Order: structure tokens, then C-alpha cells, then sequence
């Protein structure tokens, strides 16, 4: 009973289809995200 | 021969005349160079149909279903009219849809079903009507379905619910009724599900913890009912959407554990009873909107553990108590919103210490004591209501240099002495409401520094000194207020340069001399005047 956010230098973004929905994404200091 | 059916596509068209690149039977006959349109290596016939953004304004035509080879369309952003033609259900071979940002109406075909390698079907941002066709469970390769800003009707096929591959489901915005099924955690692929703005009934399935493949689930803006369920604590959801339906009960104490959590709004919702404390503990969430419901209790210091917190919002609701320092643990704090509850006390000395703090409202509160000083240490506060409280002591005049001040409210309230001059300094300062005061001493002329104001209200306060003459260099200032006050002397003839101005009231004082006519001063003649005594006019 519970969570917990994910370990890839992890962050949230949002994304843009009022304010944006926010999802898990890791980016580490390069601007990529997985 | 794919080139007519292209042909006829171009012909029931926007004037694209203009920007489609030489589609034409006349002389070139290689349309895999034409402008939006691509070919594959092996058999030049239509793959890859990029049009997207060009303001082509036409209809989809017909001839749409000669083209077998085609595999992708975009159509994105050309201003398109009519309906999506029936005959869309022959080629079979499309796999990608991008209808996005059209104006096209009428039911969504029947024939959509014959498509069976379509997995990207995006119709958002158009005016189709009609319901969802029961008939697109029947396509096995779907992952994203947007449908999001439409005008659909009927409930949301109960079939659709079982599909393990669907990843993205946007309804947001159409008119769907029904309720949300158990069976939303069949869905074992998506990770985004989005019913938001329709007129959906019913109740939160209490299967809802069972669905860990969510990571945004946003319910808000319906008619749904219930409590929240405790298996919502299961979710691995980083969005978390509730705000705005008729939720009753209290809230979960097991959402404590859900740290996956970054937003969690629960806003304008009927809920009751106490903030719970073990929300302590989701220290990754950045946004927390409690407000609008009918919460009651003290503001839990616990709150202050809440690292990652940028957005705190408790307003609209029957909180009491003090206001906790803790707060002053909040490094990461951007708005604070206090509103419309019954909160007592101080404001803490220990708040000072939230840098990033631009907005900052404790409206419609029972709060009491001077004001802090070290509000002098928030450079970027570009937002301060604190009206209709008790503030006692003295308007600091460190308010002066909290430069990018936008609007500073400070009316309903006990506050007395002068006027700081320091207040002269916010260029980018709009709205300044000091009425229904206390306030001692006489108008400070700095006043005219304020470049960008729109709104002056000193109203109901005790001032005295003369209308101050520099008034006339706010050009951005559509009203100015001085009702109730000691001011005495001539109203200035520099009043009339006020450009914007077209909402004043300076009735109630010992105001002397005649009305100055000099520009069109006569629609506020008669009431904007009125309690003055010494003032030429016909009234008593």
C-alpha cells in the first residue's frame, strides 16, 4: 500500500496537449529523458 | 494512377494553390516529389503524407480511399472543413491519423473499423459529434486514442476497456455520460487516462488501486460522486486529478504513501474533516490544491517536510487555528493561498524565509497583529492580499522595496499612521488598495511614480492634507478612489490628463473650489462629486 518515483537523476515535466499534466521522466544533466 | 486520386484530393481543397508544390496531371507525372507527400524506397507509392500546418482550409475529398499504400496522414492544422469520409474504410494499410487542430464535424465513420493496422488515431480539436463507435475495439493494433475537445456523446464503450496495448486515452472535453467501469483496470498499457469536462456520473470504482500501469489520472470537472476510495493508494500515478466533482468523505490517509505523486489536486470538491498530517511524507510532489471544499481542523506543521512543495492552495474553506512556522521550511514555496477560511493568530516571523514566494494571500481570514518586517527579505513577492483581516501597527516602509510588487492589497483592515513615502518606489505596481482603514497623517505625493498603476483606492481611511497635484502623470490609471477622508483644498486642474480614467469617486470630504471642465469632466460631475459641501455643483 503504497508508491515510490523511479531511479534512472529523476525528474517530472510536463507535457503539453488550466496548467500541464506532470509524468515521471529522468533526465540526467544531458537534456535527454527516459 | 495514385496521382487522380491525389488529383481529386487536391481539387476538393483549401486554396492551396498557393503552397501545395506542383501537384499536377499535366506535365509532372513523379508524385513522390510533391510537397507533403512521401514515397517508399522499394515501390514508389504513398507511405508518409506530411501536411500538417499549412491552413489548407478545404474538405477531406473522397478520393482519400484510392490511395492504398498510404500509410500515414497528417492533415494537422489546416483550417479543414466537412465530415471524415465513410470511404476513409478502404485502405487498410494506414497506421497513423493526425486530424489535430481541423473544424470537422459528423459522426466518426463506421468503416474506421476496417482498419487493422491503425495504432495512432488523433482527432482533437475538431467539432465531430455523434458517440464513440462501439466499433474500434475491433481494431487490435490501437495504442493512442486522443478525442479530446470534441462534442461526443453516449457512454464510453464498455468493450474498449479491455485492451492490453492502449497507452493513451483523451476524452477531455466532450459530453459522455455513464460511469467509469472496473473494468478501466483491464487496461494493462496506459499510462494516461484523461475524462475530464464531460458529464459523467457515478461513483470511483473501488477496483481503482488495482491499476499501477497509470502514471496520470485526471477525473476532474464531472459529476462523479462517492468517497475516495482507500485503494487509490496503490496507484503509481505521477498526476493525480480529483478536483472539481462532488467527492464527499475524507481524505485517504493512505495517499500519505503515495510519493510517485508530483501534482495532487483535490480542489472544489465537497470533502470534510481534517488535513491529514501523514502527508508529510510525499516529499517529490510539487503542486497540492486543497481548496474550495469544506475542510475543517488546524494547519498541520507537517507540511513544512514537504521539500519539493511549490504550490500550496487551502483557500475556500472552514480551517482554523494559527498559522504554523514550519511554513518557513519551504525553501522551494511559490504561492501560498490562505483564502476564505478562519484562520486566527500571527503572522509567523518565520516565514520570511521562502525566497521564491511570489504570490501570497491570506484574504477573508480572522488574523490579528502588526505586520513583519522581514517580508523585506521576499525580493521576488510579486503578489500580497492580505484584506478584510484585523492588521494593527504602522504600513512598514520596507514594503517600498519589494520592487517587482504587481498588486498589494491591504483593505478590511485595523491599519494606522501615515502613508510610508517608500511606497513611491514599485514602477511595476498596478493596483494599491489601502481603503477601509485606520489611517493617520496626510497623502504622500510619490504617488505619481507609479508609472503602470490602473487602480488607486484609499477609501474610508482618515487622511487630510490636499489632493495631491501629480496625479495627472498616471496615464495607465482607470480609477481612482478617495471616498471618506479629511482631504481639504481645491481639486487640481491636473486631474483631467488621467487618460485611462473613467472610474472616480472623490465624494464625502471637505473638498473645496469649483469641478475644472477642461476635458470631458462632466460624466463625472454629479455622482463621482457628491458629499462634498464646498464644491460648485447642484446638489445638496
Amino acid at each position: 500500500p503504497g508508491s515510490s518515483p523511479p531511479t534512472c537523476k529523476p525528474v517530472h515535466v510536463p507535457i503539453q496537449p488550466e496548467y500541464y499534466p506532470e509524468a515521471w521522466r529522468c533526465k540526467c544533466g544531458n537534456k535527454l529523458f527516459m | 494512377n495514385e496521382g487522380k486520386a491525389l488529383m481529386a484530393i487536391k481539387a476538393s481543397f483549401s486554396n492551396v494553390a498557393n503552397m501545395l508544390l506542383d501537384w499536377d496531371d499535366v506535365h509532372n507525372h513523379d508524385f513522390c516529389s510533391w510537397r507533403g507527400v512521401f514515397c517508399d524506397n522499394v515501390s514508389l507509392n504513398v507511405v508518409s503524407l506530411n501536411l500538417s500546418n499549412l491552413n489548407l482550409g478545404g474538405e477531406i475529398s473522397s478520393a482519400l480511399g484510392d490511395l492504398m499504400n498510404l500509410q500515414s496522414i497528417d492533415l494537422q492544422g489546416n483550417k479543414l472543413g466537412g465530415q471524415i469520409p465513410d470511404e476513409i474504410g478502404n485502405c487498410v494499410s494506414l497506421a497513423y491519423v493526425d486530424f489535430s487542430t481541423n473544424l470537422l464535424f459528423g459522426d466518426i465513420p463506421f468503416s474506421i473499423s476496417k482498419l487493422k493496422q491503425l495504432e495512432f488515431l488523433n482527432l482533437k480539436n475538431n467539432q465531430l459529434t455523434g458517440p464513440i463507435p462501439a466499433t474500434l475495439t475491433q481494431i487490435p493494433n490501437l495504442k493512442t486514442l486522443d478525442l479530446a475537445r470534441n462534442q461526443l456523446t453516449g457512454e464510453i464503450p464498455r468493450l474498449l476497456y479491455w485492451n492490453e496495448v492502449l497507452q493513451y486515452l483523451g476524452l477531455r472535453g466532450n459530453m459522455l455520460t455513464g460511469t467509469l467501469s472496473p473494468d478501466m483496470c483491464q487496461l494493462t498499457g496506459l499510462w494516461y487516462f484523461d475524462v475530464r469536462g464531460n458529464n459523467l456520473t457515478g461513483t470511483i470504482p473501488e477496483s481503482i488501486g488495482n491499476c499501477t500501469s497509470f502514471e496520470i489520472l485526471d477525473v476532474s470537472y464531472n459529476q462523479i460522486t462517492g468517497v475516495i476510495p482507500y485503494n487509490i493508494g496503490f496507484l503509481q500515478v505521477a498526476t493525480l486529478s480529483l478536483q472539481g466533482n462532488k467527492l464527499t468523505g475524507r481524505i485517504p490517509e493512505v495517499i500519505g504513501l503515495m510519493q510517485a505523486l508530483a501534482v495532487l489536486d483535490l480542489s472544489d470538491n465537497e470533502l470534510t474533516g481534517p488535513i491529514p498530517p501523514i502527508l508529510g511524507n510525499l516529499s517529490f510532489t510539487g503542486k497540492l490544491y486543497l481548496h474550495g471544499n469544506k475542510l475543517t481542523g488546524q494547519i498541520p506543521p507537517e507540511l513544512g517536510n514537504m521539500s519539493r512543495l511549490s504550490y500550496l492552495q487551502l483557500n475556500d474553506n472552514e480551517l482554523v487555528g494559527k498559522i504554523p512556522p514550519e511554513l518557513g521550511k519551504l525553501e522551494q514555496l511559490f504561492e501560498l493561498n490562505l483564502a476564505n477560511n478562519n484562520l486566527v493568530g500571527l503572522i509567523p516571523s518565520n516565514i520570511s524565509s521562502c525566497a521564491a514566494l511570489n504570490q501570497f494571500n491570506v484574504h477573508g481570514n480572522f488574523l490579528s497583529g502588526a505586520v513583519p518586517l522581514e517580508f523585506r527579505n521576499l525580493g521576488s513577492l510579486t503578489y500580497l492580499n492580505l484584506s478584510s483581516n484585523s492588521f494593527k501597527g504602522k504600513i512598514p516602509a520596507e514594503l517600498g522595496h519589494i520592487i517587482n510588487l504587481d498588486t498589494l492589497d491591504l483593505s478590511g483592515n485595523n491599519f494606522s499612521g501615515s502613508i510610508p513615502l517608500t511606497l513611491g518606489d514599485l514602477e511595476h505596481l498596478l493596483i494599491l488598495n489601502l481603503s477601509r482603514n485606520h489611517l493617520n497623517g496626510t497623502l504622500p505625493a510619490e504617488f505619481g511614480n507609479l508609472r503602470s498603476i490602473q487602480i488607486i483606492d484609499v477609501s474610508f481611511n482618515f487622511l487630510a492634507g490636499v489632493i495631491p497635484t501629480e496625479l495627472g502623470q498616471l496615464q495607465n490609471i482607470n480609477s481612482l478612489i478617495l471616498n471618506n477622508n479629511k482631504i481639504h483644498g481645491k481639486i487640481p486642474d491636473q486631474l483631467t490628463n488621467c487618460f485611462s480614467l473613467a472610474n472616480l469617486n472623490i465624494s464625502f470630504n471637505n473638498l473645496s473650489g469649483i469641478i475644472p471642465p477642461m476635458k470631458n469632466f462632466t460624466r463625472f460631475s454629479p455622482a463621482s462629486f457628491f458629499g462634498n459641501p464646498f464644491l460648485c455643483g447642484n446638489w445638496v
